[PDB]
RNA sequence: GGAGCUGUAAGUAAGCUAUGAUCCAGAGAUUUCCGAAUGGGGGAACCCAAUAUCUUUUAUAGGAUAUUACUUUUCAGUGAAUACAUAGCUGAUUAGAGGUAGACGCAGAGAACUGAAACAUCUUAGUACCUGCAGGAAGAGAAAGAAAAUUCGAUUCCCUGAGUAGCGGCGAGCGAAACGGGAAGAGCCCAAACCAACAAGCUUGUUGGGGUUGUAGGACUCCGAUAUGGUAGUCUGUUAGUAUAGUUGAAGGAUUUGGAAAAUUCCGCUAAAGAGGGUGAAAGCCCCGUAGACGAAAUGCUGACAACACCUAGGAGGAUCCUGAGUACGGCGGAACACGAGAAAUUCCGUCGGAAUCCGCGGGGACCAUCCCGCAAGGCUAAAUACUCCCUAGUGACCGAUAGUGAACCAGUACCGUGAGGGAAAGGUGAAAAGCACCCCGGAAGGGGAGUGAAAUAGAUCCUGAAACCGUGUGCCUACAA
RNA sequence: GUAUGAGUAGCGAAAGACAGGUGAGAAUCCUGUCCACCGUAUGACUAAGGUUUCCUGGGGAAGGCUCGUCCGCCCAGGGUUAGUCGGGACCUAAGCCGAGGCCGAUAGGCGUAGGCGAUGGACAACAGGUUGAUAUUCCUGUACCAGUUGUUUUUGUUUGA
RNA sequence: CUUCUAGUGAGAAAACAACUGCCCGUACCGUAAACCGACACAGGUAGUCGAGGAGAGUAUCCUAAGGUGAGCGAGCGAACU
């Protein structure tokens, strides 16, 4: 996926639409990003899973990866990524600057 | 067979466990191997004396889960039986 | 098989036609005799056809 | 790994597979029984005996 | 190729991965047992051997590896009746067996129902089935031809000739071919005479050379040439391409509704890319892609170039010699030619008889003569043609879960049958499991709350939810009616 | 798919009773007592066949012609020990296969040598005990059969056991 | 298996001590609810043992060893079968 674990993204459609947050995981498989604090759902847990209480926990779920943007770190916005190869070596470009990754 | 391919596994059961206080111990062992083979590689694997080994063919046991059923892998078992005055084997 | 060693004559299938030209299958055999003739030097005892035979240039040992 | 087995010569081969054969025998007791936690180390071992054998075919 | 990964498949559990994992493509290694199964046996996936080497044991028992089926080719050694020999036997050597793709080809053998309004000739039909051999194609193919415009110049396939000429209880029906127009094109080797060598036992066999035909050729004899062109050869290299992974690849933000925007409205931007798919509803500009550009370590394949290899002679004479024999042909009996014995050629099979040979022979639909055309009884030969089990990429005024494959789903399964064989049913929660924590009734099941959700009458028998059928509530009617 | 018949036919030879227990729940499960049935069997062994139905611990959805706390059902573990038993490394009958071979449109049919093939022939172990489940298989006791090594004792070494 | 020689032969025999002896089946039902009959089916299923009294008897009746009470019941006690 054009996008990877740990990278900055925004969100650009969905109802958490222009969050940001970090990629806890990606599932290239599934073309699919979890992005924390992003799309947070209310779960029905048992107490059976070492939590002696079973509970209502709150975690993130897996949105599309096409609903998300880099940030481009050097100017904090969201962008398209193309691929150059810098020294030899093939890394991701912010079309919007040309900054790397 | 290798020697130490012979013997697949122990079995740990309460007849197994009644086999050991009488100084028998069970094994799974290849299912081609013959309990001449077997001797051999009890010897060779735990420098033991064997007395006499009781081999038996367990058939496969048929099994389901949901919709789908089969048979358990057929064994082989084994009861080695130690001389006296030789070690014993630890597990 | 029943096959004439030199000739390759063997049997095969005809039909019989009745005056009112019923067609039946029927079995045309060739002309075979048990004959001992030198093959590669040694006699053997082979099928062969009188036709063969007819011209003299197989042998009869 | 595979570096070091091609480094090592066909005696020390051999000696490594027996050992890794032992190994992997004590591996199988230990799994029959509830004495074994790192459960990988079986396929480990299987993986190591394949490279010493494929090395010694390809010598 | 660059960040996750240890399948379906959740869950733990334990781990791997920038020292580049998982994954993708090329090459290689390992590849139990049965199975042609082949050491022997056998009720397949099992049992039991011999030989040799090694191995465990003090040693027997045990274990491992290699070889050992049958027949065919060739060689060698042995070796009977029998003397020579041969047969047999042993060893080696060699190449076969079996399976497919329910397709296509050729061949052997070869139906009936059916049609004829019955039925036997005839038709179905040389079809179905069985069997053998195959090849990627097969078959055919280099005139003993087609013709008679005077000519054409191997074969195959297509259009046409034509439902014509014909065949036919002259019924039902069967049914050409040549000319013409096209696809594709390609021609070549022996036998024989003769020469040389060799072995036997003057010819007669092996090898080599020589020769390959019809306006007759060849040998043979003279000359003159030792070139000129070519190939349907090679696991021979060089080079290019291509197949099998991939890289790159433009352009959008707001506002309205909404759970959610791709929808609405306002402004934009891209286009060698407005094909298509996905994304929380319908996206040229979010994603995968597309247009376009580029990429191969390895292994194939194709095409060239080279090398090697192999074919490749002109003229003039005929005195003699050669030019495919139990063959052609004929009688008899069958069969194939559209042609059913008919006036019947032509072709083929079985049986019997049986030629000529260049002043010769065959054909021109009985047959003869004349004329014309050709040269059988030897072989090979690419393309045009037929088919698709498979692989890649696509297409559809093709199906959309009783349809479409029997099979969208663990289907040739479940199930049925002794067996061959027959043969199903069965897709859809939601955008996302967020798959209903907790509480209450109940033993549970199942419910009611409370929650998740836009929606729970979307709660897993889950989208929609028809009719039959069953039930609850009731506005009106009904216990003298056929 | 659902009706009608219809809550109808049927619930598949026969004796059960009560007390106690278990349990949410008992005519149907457990225990006990009496009663009754079979007894050349309805008992005890086995071959075939079946193929885990065996034992233990759980369950009550479906199956059980009612019920079910139970089961030959479901779930989870577990259980079959051989020199002597039966079979193979022994023999053969019928029948079958069949090197060469004979015959035959193809395919193949037949058949010698040689093999396979029991239902037969040959062949060394019994008594007791033990487990929840195996026992001539495990254990105790006492044996037998074939063979290996070693010690000892005797004899034979080529007119040679 | 027993014998005969043919062949083969330097080792033999005995006692003693120790040691070796492979593969397959072994559960369970088995005149049945577990096999063949679609069924937990009044049918069929080879061989062995198969007790007592009376009795020729394995007949017959009642019993031993041993097994079983039959997988819908409770009432009523009409027709009819
Ligand atoms: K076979
Ligand atoms: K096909
Ligand atoms: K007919
Ligand atoms: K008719
Ligand atoms: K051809
Ligand atoms: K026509
Ligand atoms: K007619
Ligand atoms: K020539
Ligand atoms: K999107
Ligand atoms: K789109
Ligand atoms: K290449
Ligand atoms: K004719
Ligand atoms: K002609
Ligand atoms: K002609
Ligand atoms: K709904
Ligand atoms: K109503
Ligand atoms: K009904
Ligand atoms: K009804
Ligand atoms: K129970
Ligand atoms: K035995
Ligand atoms: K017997
Ligand atoms: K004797
Ligand atoms: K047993
Ligand atoms: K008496
Ligand atoms: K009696
Ligand atoms: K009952
Ligand atoms: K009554
Ligand atoms: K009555
Ligand atoms: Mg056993
Ligand atoms: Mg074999
Ligand atoms: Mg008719
Ligand atoms: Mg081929
Ligand atoms: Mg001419
Ligand atoms: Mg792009
Ligand atoms: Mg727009
Ligand atoms: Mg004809
Ligand atoms: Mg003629
Ligand atoms: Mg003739
Ligand atoms: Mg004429
Ligand atoms: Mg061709
Ligand atoms: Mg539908
Ligand atoms: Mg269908
Ligand atoms: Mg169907
Ligand atoms: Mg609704
Ligand atoms: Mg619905
Ligand atoms: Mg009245
Ligand atoms: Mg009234
Ligand atoms: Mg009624
Ligand atoms: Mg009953
Ligand atoms: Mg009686
Ligand atoms: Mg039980
Ligand atoms: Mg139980
Ligand atoms: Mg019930
Ligand atoms: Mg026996
Ligand atoms: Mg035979
Ligand atoms: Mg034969
Ligand atoms: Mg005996
Ligand atoms: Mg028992
Ligand atoms: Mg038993
Ligand atoms: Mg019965
Ligand atoms: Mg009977």
């Amino acid at each position: 996926m054009f996008v990877k674990k740990g990278d900055k993204v925004k969100v650009i459609t969905g109802k958490d639409k222009n969050k940001e947050g970090v990629v806890l995981a990606a599932f290239p498989k599934q073309d699919k990003v979890i992005v924390e604090g992003v799309n947070v759902v209310k779960k029905h847990q048992k107490p059976n899973q070492a939590a002696p209480q079973g509970g209502i926990l709150e975690v993130e779920a897996p949105i599309h990866v096409s609903n998300v943007m880099v940030i481009d770190p050097s100017n904090g916005e969201a962008t398209k990524v193309a691929f150059k190869e810098v020294d030899g070596k093939k890394v991701r470009v912010s079309k919007k600057t040309g900054e790397v990754l | 067979m290798e020697l130490l391919d012979v013997i697949k596994r122990p079995v740990i059961t309460e007849k197994s466990m009644l086999a050991m206080d009488e100084k028998k111990y069970t094994f799974e062992v290849d299912t081609r191997a013959n309990k001449t083979l077997v001797k051999q590689a009890v010897e060779s694997a735990f420098d033991v004396k064997v007395a006499n080994v009781n081999i038996l063919n367990v058939r496969p046991k048929f099994k389901r889960m949901g919709k789908y059923a089969g048979y358990t892998k057929k064994r082989r078992k084994a009861i080695v039986t130690l001389t006296e005055d030789s070690k014993e084997i630890q597990l | 098989a029943k096959v004439c060693y030199f000739t390759g004559r063997k049997t095969s299938s005809g039909n019989n036609r009745s005056h009112a030209m019923n067609s039946t299958k029927r079995t045309v055999k060739p002309n075979l005799q048990k004959v001992r003739v030198l093959i590669d030097g040694k006699p053997k005892k082979v099928w062969v056809s009188t036709r063969a035979l007819k011209s003299g240039k197989i042998e009869r040992v | 790994k595979v570096k070091e087995i091609r480094e090592l010569t066909t005696a020390e081969m051999l000696d490594k597979e027996k050992q890794l054969k032992e190994e992997l025998f004590n591996l199988r007791f230990q799994l029959a029984t509830g004495q074994l936690e790192n459960t990988a180390r079986i396929k480990e071992v299987r993986q190591s005996i394949a490279r010493i054998k494929t090395v010694l075919r390809e010598q």
